């Protein structure tokens, strides 16, 4: 069905990056007509500045230098209710690292009722120079060869001590 | 002996009453060959002509005293009358009274009475008679009015001593009379005429051999009379805890935030009466009758963004679904039990009380539904073998010549018949060809080989006739069936649809050499033949249900129509005919009634249509207990017993079997002839230590534990893995330890044992082929195939991992050993029953082949009219005019013969085999749009395949399955074969407690108080006393309903708080006297624990509701207030023996539970990794899906009892658009598409449908062999 999974924090300079945003409905069987609005707020600076905004499958863009010709629609197409609302930049520069909020307008269509809703849901991504391995991929990967060599040695010492039993009954018969 | 005949005459007359008048100055039981309706003994001979239907002496000396006589027939049946005068008028000697006595006993009298009740039965079937039946009816009270007043005149009237009222029966007759009499003069027809329906029930005094059927029925009931205590018990029991639980939850609703005009909900609530108004406050699911249900935790129901959920309206189903009372929290607990449409309730609860509440479904299930249908079948085979045994013992105490001639040389039974053997299964495997989309040229081949396997036939048929005399060619059964088919093809050749499908009764020709098919014969032939009169009892009685329910309810269901459809138009299911009523009454005998209950108090009230229903349930559902269990037993035990040798006649298949073995032994040494004639001390030590540390009880517990956490790894793998990378990465590593562990351990164990003995091994062999696929897996992992089909397809395969798991266990390895053994005797009987539904099926294919297309209206799903669109090509333009229209076919149906079989199998499951029977109903032609019930008889194929399928099917697997499992017993030496030594051991040590002898009586002490009490305590006073006082706080707990004043609950509370404080008291008391030999008996240290839980529960559920908000909390910890009223079962001995042999039947319980756990676990993780984007409809939705661990568990749970699983099929079948999209793009995930595979689907359920059903079976078994030692030692 959908399922709302958080937006990667870690880019890569000179590389592609998506900044995930979903936000699934209660009722997966209601209908509803969306539209998004995307701001960025850049380092250093404590005003959010709107850089796009997504509705009824044509993308806006905001006159800004950092976005301009960098940022295409990765999300739900061919609808007007949208559940991904997620953005793609092509290129990323320095000036890309900030916090971003998305923020889908959801207007719901229900019998003789129209309820229009909101979510913001925020996103902190920082350019980096190379990428960086998961602390967790690290960690499980030495904890498989610490288990590995610690089993190994349990059987290979056990042998060796029941062997040395084992002997000892041959001789004495 | 047969001298002692002499008519009663006035001399005889005066002897009786001077040998009477002696008897009374002075101040035995007769012979049975004797008693009335009896046969006259052979020793007396035959009748001389001058005494028949005469009045005689009473051969009888008992009754040579008093003054009586007899009168015989024809048929030499005894009759007893009393000599005293008919209401002191009429004399035995007086001519009215012997023509009286000549009409009554009589062949003619019986026959002219059975008539005239046949013609009045067929006559109450008709709903609206017309005018000229009125004289009909009065020729039929007439006629009873005769036969009433012959006899009252014969035997008098309570005068006697045999005398006309004195009969049982008698009176059914005189309440017909005097009701037919009274109703006439006085003159509502509802129940006038529903009363005049009691002279169908005349039937069974008039048949002979149909009172004792009704007596053995009687005498069964009674022997059930602690099982219904005990039923009621429980039922009441788990109605207080689910009113407890679920008090108003079925009342939550989805009502919206946002109200103009300053609108609140209470101001709402007393405005609406419309549905169509109730959808524009609450939400409604579309095409749903109830609103949406939600609640407020978070694994329950969620309302949509803009509705909250609130308590507030009418209850699901007409308001006839709650747990707000304790009435229909009983009739809930009851449906559980009868398992009627379960699914639902089971869905409703969860959706709006949350899924942590399937733990009380479970043990309802579990403990309702399966223990206390087995200890009732359990207790009805009893009666019923304690009445065989009675019954088996009281029983034993020129040129035409020489043509024809060379004629009957041809007909040789190694290969004539062998041929003809050949031919059957070869036209049967023709005939199973047939498919809707059929070109001309396979009709005309199929035409013709048709025709000559007829011409075939036929030829055979002829020839036989001319070998052997046309008389000796009709004695023998099966030339007179093949004579009769091979008439009946000649007669279809010269001309319907049904006509071409008695070809396939020629199958049955096999059960000669099959001799399995023939005990299905045999079972068959014994329903209308030794048990002829069982099931001519059960057919009269769903004649009365039926007529009776028409007669109640045919009214109602046309007046009140508009109650139960919104069309204002009779449903599917009514009783405003007869065979509509009749069809309702056969599907409640399936088990579907609440449905039916709830149209029915709709339209004609509650109490009428709640005792109709359970008189029906209780009355039919017994009658066909004991047809099952007579049918069962009787060719289990009393067919078979060996009288003739295997084929007394040599067989034609061995002669030719051995001629075979002859001819080709004979050729092959030929052949082989002529072609000859043409022509390591340390390696030791080595496998002694690998050896030492396999066998060892650490490595056992190591392997055992990982095994365990591998299993466990998969439920993680759900929808949701992505938001949890961590975890993700874990398991991956996690799964590289556990396939670098078991590679070590198959190194082991093939150092160890060998590559002999560790192949020869077959749980060795599994571990080998789940390592050898994780192997494969992780190479081809890390050799960057990863993406590859092939490699997608095998990563599925880690269910199996939990396989492993079956050899380290002993309760599943030997519930495995026994499941194994059985399989051989389970395969020829799964043989016969596909032989039969293929019959059924190639059946069903003829008749509905391609006729369930539809035009349908595709937004809201409705047909459209015949009027418009009667054909594909009028949908086809109506589709290029207006888009939402499509000529769609149903998924499961009869195109061909496997989709007959799954049609078939839905059927006999009686889940969803009601949208076929109305596809099938409804059926016209081909490319033909289909009018409402056009073929409405159409159901008496269902009704005929239910019957022969499912009822003689189930009991000749029941039959062989008992055979296997005796013979599994026998041959170990009767041990268990579901039980592991240890539970053996804990078996006959827990078997010392139930016969222990009265123990040592507990001495009185010496205080003089302390003496009193003892006195008091334990007098039997104080224990009735008790139980009544259980029982008024029983009650007391049944007094709550939801929405109760705050008076009722207060007043309630004090009266629980003093039954707490008397039940304090009663154990204080009992503490002192006792001192500490209060604490030597077990039922003393319950009633302590119940005491203690009982004070700390109300104490922790007052402080709970006065400083602290947990509603869900409080209630869990009220439940303890059940605990008082489990001592109830104390006091009755019955129910106490039935909970023993329960206690008895826990450990095989819990190794055939922790087998099937197992295989619900793997079948979890199977589903999760197929179905978990399957389209959310029919029985898939946002609550009950494959997309989590716990959502797989609760749809298999709900499957595992058959419930719903066409519902859950039935989305997995959607393969092509327009019923699916392949590109369906889910956010969150890289999966694309939402469609299903049609034969993983049908595999799965199919598969773990019949492995559920094996299981249930060995359960079964288990706890009614546990039942049978307990009662019989
Ligand atoms: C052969 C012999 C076999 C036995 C045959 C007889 C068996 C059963 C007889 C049962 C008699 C039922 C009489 C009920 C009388 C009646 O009219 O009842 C009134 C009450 C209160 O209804 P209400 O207006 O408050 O409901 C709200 C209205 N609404 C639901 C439309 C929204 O109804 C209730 O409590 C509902 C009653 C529920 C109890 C049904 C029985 C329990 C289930 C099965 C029996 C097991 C055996
Ligand atoms: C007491 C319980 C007894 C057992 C009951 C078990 C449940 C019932 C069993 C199965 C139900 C489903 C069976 C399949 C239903 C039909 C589905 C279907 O559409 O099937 C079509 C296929 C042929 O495909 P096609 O003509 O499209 O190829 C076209 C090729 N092109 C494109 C090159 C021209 O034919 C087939 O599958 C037909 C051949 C396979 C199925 C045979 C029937 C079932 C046999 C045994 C069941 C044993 C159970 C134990
Ligand atoms: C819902 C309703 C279900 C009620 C379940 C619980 C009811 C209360 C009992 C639990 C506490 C028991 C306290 C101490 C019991 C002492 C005792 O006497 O234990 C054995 C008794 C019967 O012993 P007996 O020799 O009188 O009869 C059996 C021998 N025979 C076959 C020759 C007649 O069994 C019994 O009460 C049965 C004890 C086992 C109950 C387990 C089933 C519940 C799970
Ligand atoms: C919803 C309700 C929520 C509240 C429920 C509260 C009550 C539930 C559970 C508390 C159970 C407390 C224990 C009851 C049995 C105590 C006992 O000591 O039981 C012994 C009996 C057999 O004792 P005996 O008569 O041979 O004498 C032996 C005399 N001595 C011991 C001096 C040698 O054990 C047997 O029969 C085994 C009977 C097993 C019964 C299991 C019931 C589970 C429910
Ligand atoms: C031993 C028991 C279990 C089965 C004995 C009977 C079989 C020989 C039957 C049962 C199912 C039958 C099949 C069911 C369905 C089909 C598909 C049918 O073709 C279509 O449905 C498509 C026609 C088209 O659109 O052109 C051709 C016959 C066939 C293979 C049937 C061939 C004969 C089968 C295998
Ligand atoms: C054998 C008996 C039948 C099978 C029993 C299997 C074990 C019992 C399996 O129970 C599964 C349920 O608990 C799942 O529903 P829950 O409400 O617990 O899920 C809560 C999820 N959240 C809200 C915490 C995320
Ligand atoms: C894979 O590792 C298996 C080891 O744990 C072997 O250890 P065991 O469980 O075999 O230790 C007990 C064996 N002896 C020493 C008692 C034989
Ligand atoms: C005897 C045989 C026993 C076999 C046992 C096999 C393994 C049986 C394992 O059973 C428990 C797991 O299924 C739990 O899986 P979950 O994914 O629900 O657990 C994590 C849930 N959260 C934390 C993600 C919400
Ligand atoms: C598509 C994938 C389909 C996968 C199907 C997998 C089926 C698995 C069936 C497992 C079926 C169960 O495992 C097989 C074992 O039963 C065989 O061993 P036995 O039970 O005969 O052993 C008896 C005990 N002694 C004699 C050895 C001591
Ligand atoms: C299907 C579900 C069935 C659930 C049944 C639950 C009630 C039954 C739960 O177990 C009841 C116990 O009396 C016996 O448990 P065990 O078989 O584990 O122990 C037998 C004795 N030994 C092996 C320890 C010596
Ligand atoms: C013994 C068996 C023990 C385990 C029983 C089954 C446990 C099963 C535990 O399931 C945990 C979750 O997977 C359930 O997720 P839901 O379907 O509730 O959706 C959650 C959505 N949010 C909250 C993440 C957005
Ligand atoms: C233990 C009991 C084992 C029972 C297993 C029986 C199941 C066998 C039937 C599986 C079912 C047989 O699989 C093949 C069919 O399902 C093909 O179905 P369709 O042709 O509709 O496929 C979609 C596209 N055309
Ligand atoms: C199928 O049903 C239609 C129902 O009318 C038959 O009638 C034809 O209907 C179409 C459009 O309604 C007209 O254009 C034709 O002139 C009608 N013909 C007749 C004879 O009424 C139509 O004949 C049927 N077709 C088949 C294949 O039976
Ligand atoms: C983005 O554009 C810059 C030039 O400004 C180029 O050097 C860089 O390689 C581009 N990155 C990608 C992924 O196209
Ligand atoms: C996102 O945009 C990139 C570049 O335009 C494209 O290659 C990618 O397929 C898009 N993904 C989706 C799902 O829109
Ligand atoms: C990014 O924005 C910063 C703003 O200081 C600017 O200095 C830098 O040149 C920009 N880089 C590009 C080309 O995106
Ligand atoms: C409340 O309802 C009354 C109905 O007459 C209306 O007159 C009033 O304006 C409403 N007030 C509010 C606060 O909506
Ligand atoms: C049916 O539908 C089309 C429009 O989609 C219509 O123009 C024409 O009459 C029909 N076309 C075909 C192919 O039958």
């Amino acid at each position: 069905g959908c399922v709302e999974v958080d937006s990667e924090t870690e880019a890569v300079y000179g590389m592609t990056f998506k900044i995930l945003c979903i936000s699934c409905k209660r009722r997966s069987e209601t209908n509803a007509e969306t539209f998004t609005e995307w701001t960025f707020r850049q380092k250093g600076t404590e005003e959010f500045v709107k850089i796009l905004r997504y509705e009824n499958e044509v993308l806006q863009l905001e006159e800004d230098e950092r976005f301009e010709g960098r940022v295409v629609w990765n999300g739900s197409r061919g609808t007007k209710d949208l559940q991904d609302l997620s953005i793609f930049i092509t290129n990323v520069t320095y000036n890309h690292s900030g916090d971003y909020e998305c923020h889908v307008y959801r207007l719901l269509f229900f019998e003789n009722y129209e309820h229009n809703t909101s979510v913001v849901k925020k996103i902190h991504i920082e350019v980096v120079d190379k990428a960086n391995r998961d602390m967790a991929s690290i960690v499980s990967e030495i904890m498989m060869y610490v288990l590995i060599v610690v089993l190994t040695i349990w059987l290979v010492a056990e042998m060796i001590y029941c062997y040395k039993k084992i002997a000892a009954a041959t001789e004495t018969a | 002996g047969p001298q002692s005949f002499v008519h009663f005459t006035k001399q005889s007359l005066a002897l009786i009453e001077q040998r009477i008048a002696e008897r009374k100055s002075k101040e035995p039981k007769p012979s049975s060959d004797l008693e009335a309706g009896k046969q006259l003994p052979f020793i007396y001979g035959d009748i001389p002509p001058g005494m028949v239907s005469e009045p005689l002496e009473d051969l009888d000396p008992y009754y040579a005293d008093k003054k009586t006589f007899i009168v015989l027939n024809k048929g030499k049946t005894i009759f007893r009358f009393n000599a005293t005068p008919a209401l002191y008028m009429l004399s035995p000697f007086s001519p009215l009274r012997r023509i009286s006595i000549k009409i009554l006993v009589h062949s003619l009298f019986s026959m002219l009475i059975m008539c005239t009740i046949l013609t009045n039965c067929i006559f109450m079937t008709m709903n609206n008679p017309p005018d000229w039946t009125k004289n009909v009816e009065y020729t039929f009270t007439g006629i009873y009015t005769f036969e009433s007043l012959v006899k009252i005149l014969a035997r008098g009237f309570c005068v006697g001593e045999f005398t006309f009222l004195r009969d049982p029966w008698n009176w059914l007759d005189f309440v017909v009379i005097v009701f037919a009499y009274l109703t006439e003069f006085v003159n509502n027809v509802s129940a006038l005429r529903t009363f005049r329906v009691l002279r169908a029930l005349k039937t069974i005094s008039v048949i002979p051999g149909l009172k004792t059927i009704v007596g053995a029925l009687i005498q069964s009931v009674k022997k059930l009379s602690d099982v219904m205590i005990l039923t009621v018990f429980c039922l009441s029991v788990f109605a207080l805890i689910g009113l407890q639980l679920f008090m108003g939850n079925l009342k939550h609703k989805c009502f919206r935030n946002s109200l103009e005009n300053n609108e609140t909900l209470e101001s709402i609530m007393n405005t609406l009466e419309s549905e169509e108004d109730f959808r524009k406050y609450f939400y409604y699911l579309e095409g749903s009758k109830d609103a949406l249900l939600c609640g407020f935790s978070t694994d329950s129901g969620q309302c949509p963004e803009g509705y909250t959920c609130v308590k507030i309206g009418r209850n699901p189903d007409y308001g006839y679904t709650s747990f707000d009372t304790f009435s229909w929290a009983f009739l809930a607990l009851f449906r559980l039990m009868t398992q009627d449409y379960w699914e639902n309730l089971y869905q409703q609860t969860l959706r709006a009380a949350g899924k942590t509440y399937m733990i009380f479904f479970v043990v309802v299930i579990f403990l309702g539904s399966f223990y206390l249908i087995n200890l009732i079948l359990a207790v009805v085979a009893m009666a019923y073998e304690e009445q065989n045994q009675a019954n088996i013992e009281e029983a034993k105490q020129p040129y035409w010549i020489k043509f024809k001639k060379c004629i009957y040389f041809i007909v040789m039974d190694p290969f004539v018949d062998l041929a003809i053997t050949i031919c059957i299964v070869l036209n049967t495997l023709f005939m199973a060809m047939e498919h809707h989309p059929m070109t001309e040229e396979f009709k005309n081949v199929l035409a013709i080989g048709n025709l000559v396997f007829t011409g075939i036939f036929a030829a055979e048929m002829v020839l036989k006739l001319i070998a052997m005399d046309p008389y000796e060619y009709f004695q023998v059964g099966w030339n007179i069936f093949d004579s009769l088919i091979v008439t009946l093809s000649l007669v279809e050749l010269f001309l319907l649809s049904v006509l071409r499908s008695f070809r396939l009764l020629r199958v049955f020709k096999l059960a000669k050499s099959w001799p399995t098919l023939n005990m299905l014969i045999k079972i068959i032939g014994n329903s209308v033949g030794a048990l002829g009169n069982l099931t001519l009892v059960l057919a009269i009685i769903v004649f009365i249900f039926a007529v009776v329910g028409m007669q109640l309810f045919g009214k109602s269901y046309k007046e009140c129509v508009c109650k139960i459809n919104d069309d204002c138009t009779l449903p599917r299911w009514h009783m405003n005919d007869f065979f509509h009523s009749f069809l309702i009454v056969f599907r409640v005998l399936c088990g579907e009634w609440i449905e039916t209950m709830w149209d029915c108090m709709e339209v004609a009230g509650q109490a009428m249509c709640l005792i109709v229903y359970m008189m029906v349930m209780v009355i039919g559902n017994l009658v066909v207990l004991n047809l099952f269990l007579a049918l069962l037993l009787s060719s289990f035990s009393s067919d078979n017993l060996t009288a003739i040798e295997e084929d007394p006649d040599a067989n034609n298949l061995q002669i030719a079997v051995t001629r075979i073995k002859k001819g080709i032994n004979y050729v092959k040494q030929t052949l082989r002839e002529f072609i000859l004639k043409a022509f390591g001390k340390i390696w030791w030590n080595i496998r002694k230590t690998c050896y030492k540390i396999v066998e060892h009880s650490w490595f056992e517990s190591f392997i055992v534990l990982m095994i365990l956490l591998s299993s466990g790894a998969l439920a993680f793998e759900d929808i949701y893995i992505e938001r949890k990378k961590t975890i993700k990465i874990i398991l991956e590593y996690a799964d590289k330890i556990f396939t670098y562990i078991f590679i070590l351990e198959m190194l082991l164990k093939w150092i160890a044992y060998g590559y002999k003995t560790y192949f020869t091994n077959a749980w060795c062999w599994l571990d080998f082929l789940i390592v050898d696929v994780s192997l494969v897996t992780l190479v081809a992992n890390t050799l960057g195939y990863s993406d590859l089909g092939p490699i997608k397809s095998l990563r599925t395969l880690r269910a199996l991992r939990p396989l492993r798991a079956l050899s380290r266990f002993e309760g599943m390895r030997v519930v495995v050993n026994a499941l194994i053994g059985a399989i051989p005797s389970i395969m020829n009987v799964l043989l016969v029953c596909l032989i039969f539904w293929l019959i059924f099926s190639i059946m069903g294919v003829n008749l509905f082949a391609g006729k369930f297309y539809e035009c349908i209206n595709t937004t809201d799903g409705s047909r459209f009219p015949a009027s418009q669109v009667p054909n594909r090509s009028e949908c086809f333009a109506l589709m290029n005019v207006s888009q939402n229209v499509r000529w769609k076919n149903l998924k499961v149906n009869f195109d061909n013969v496997g989709l007959g079989y799954l049609s078939l199998l839905q059927v006999a499951t009686f889940k969803g085999w009601t949208i076929i029977m109305y596809a099938a109903v409804d059926s016209v032609n081909v490319d033909k749009q289909p009018k409402y019930e056009y073929s409405l008889y159409m159901y008496i194929y269902f009704v005929v395949f239910i019957i022969f399928g499912s009822f003689f099917t189930l009991n000749l697997f029941i039959g062989v399955i008992i055979d296997n499992f005796n013979q599994q017993k026998k041959k170990l030496g009767g041990q268990d074969i579901f039980m592991t030594e240890e539970q053996k051991k804990y078996y006959n040590a827990m078997k010392k407690l139930g016969s222990k002898k009265p123990q040592k009586p507990i001495p009185r002490p010496g205080n003089k108080i302390q003496g009193c009490i003892f006195d008091l305590v334990t007098n039997q006073a104080f224990d009735i006393s008790i139980m009544v006082l259980i029982c008024l706080n029983m009650v007391t707990m049944m007094v709550e309903k939801e929405g109760q004043s705050q008076h009722m609950t207060e007043v309630l509370y004090w009266i629980n708080v003093v039954f707490i404080i008397l039940f304090t008291g009663e154990c204080v008391l009992k503490l002192i006297s006792l001192r500490h030999y209060y604490f030597t008996v077990g039922w003393n240290i319950f009633d302590f624990v119940v005491v203690i839980i009982s004070i700390v529960g109300m104490f922790l559920a007052d402080l709970i509701e006065t400083y602290f908000v947990s509603p869900t909390l409080f209630r869990v910890i009220r439940l303890a207030r059940i605990g008082r009223i489990l001592r109830l079962v104390k006091g009755a001995k019955g129910i106490r023996t039935l909970l023993f042999a329960l206690m008895m039947s826990l450990p095989a319980l819990f190794n055939i539970g922790l087998l099937l756990f197992l295989v619900m676990f793997i079948y979890a993780i199977f589903g999760m990794s197929n179905f978990a984007y399957v389209k959310k409809e029919d029985g898939i939705n946002d609550m009950f899906n494959f997309e989590t661990f716990g959502n797989s568990m609760i749809c298999l749970f709900q499957i595992t009892t058959s419930a719903g699983w066409d519902g859950l099929l039935a989305p997995i079948l959607n393969s092509k658009p327009p019923d699916c999209d392949p590109k369906k793009v889910h956010p969150g995930s890289s999966v694309e598409g939402d469609c299903g595979n049609p034969s993983v689907g049908i595999f799965y359920f199919v598969s773990y449908i019949i492995i559920s059903f094996l299981v249930v079976v060995n359960m079964y078994i288990a706890v009614i062999l546990e039942n049978f030692s307990v009662a019989t030692e």
